[PDB]
């Protein structure tokens, strides 16, 4: 079942966790977004 | 039948925690952290398959 109300610790971890790319995911009009490069 | 309900119940599990859900369904390249974070879950707590 549900853990112990520790899964902060895992998300927190898996941010924690972070040569990088990003991918361009729209284009249009002279604006991109770009999904990736989590330290920008 | 284990497995479908160790797996419906991480379903429940999923739909629990939005944030966690989010996290793990970025569509990035090098995923390794995403499965580590899954696992951390549920290590000692269901089926190795």
């Amino acid at each position: 079942t549900i853990p112990a109300d520790d899964i902060q610790s895992a998300i927190e971890e898996y941010v924690s966790s972070f040569e990088e790319v990003g991918t361009v995911v729209d284009a249009g009009d002279g604006i991109a977004h770009v999904e990736g490069l989590p330290s920008v | 039948t284990t497995l479908a309900g160790e797996l419906v119940s991480v379903a429940r599990l999923l739909d629990r925690e939005a944030v966690v859900t989010r996290y793990l369904t970025v569509p990035a390249e090098d995923a390794t952290p995403r499965i580590r974070l899954i696992e951390r879950l549920v290590s000692g707590k269901v089926g190795a398959p």
